[PDB]
């Protein structure tokens, strides 16, 4: 997926989040334990004419 | 053995804990013991 800057907060305990469907939204690194969310980037179908 | 907290309390009575907080974790400590019973330690005179 696409890494994009998080306007979420994650309380100190947790590491991971989701939604609906065991989709991680979003994740924090174990290094800079920053706060970042997960979007899947630009699949789609294609059609002639 | 995982202890949740919460402090702050409402005032929306007096000496009744009505109203609704969720609590979040603090401690999560692994020691893995079984404990069957518990008593709780005060301040004498
Ligand atoms: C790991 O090292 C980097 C180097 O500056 C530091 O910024 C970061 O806070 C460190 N993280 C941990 C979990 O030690």
């Amino acid at each position: 997926g696409v890494l994009t800057e998080s306007n979420k907060k994650f309380l100190p305990f947790q590491q991971f989040g989701r939604d609906i469907a065991d989709t991680t939204d979003a994740v924090r690194d174990p290094q800079t334990l920053e706060i970042l969310d997960i979007t899947p980037c630009s699949f789609g179908g294609v059609s002639v004419i | 053995f995982k202890i949740y907290s919460k402090h702050t309390p409402i005032n929306l009575v007096r000496d009744l804990p009505q109203g609704f907080s969720a609590l979040e974790p603090l401690v999560d400590l692994p020691i893995g013991i079984n404990i069957t019973r518990f008593q709780t330690l005060l301040a004498l005179h």
